[PDB]
């Protein structure tokens, strides 16, 4: 037992940083001002962040 | 398109024809009254010639 809980210890914590998916990243700002963008700053609107 | 891209450009495409409509009723009574002017100067002219 001790050794299924180490192993899956290793699978998990290399599940989330590595093996990760993430969205598509589709880019649209409404203000006029800003004119170069991060392309990192991204985040989904908060109904899709809640339901996730 | 993206949603709010596609209701800026719908907002924006409204407010273009509402200043476009008004502008050119300006323009076109502008044009009325100056057309006016030029025809009651011109009568004479006409009845002349």
């Amino acid at each position: 037992t001790f050794e299924h809980l180490n192993r899956d210890t290793l699978r998990y914590i290399n599940l989330l940083k590595r093996l990760s998916v993430d969205l598509a990243k589709q880019v649209e700002v409404s203000d006029p001002s800003v004119t170069v963008y991060e392309m990192d700053k991204w985040v989904p609107s908060e109904k899709l962040q809640g339901i996730l | 398109k993206g949603p709010k891209e596609l209701e800026s450009i719908n907002a924006s495409m409204k407010s273009d024809i509402e200043n476009v409509r008004q502008e050119v009723s300006s323009y076109k009574e502008k044009w009325l009254r100056d057309a006016e002017i030029f025809g009651k100067i011109t009568s004479i002219f006409k009845e002349e010639l």
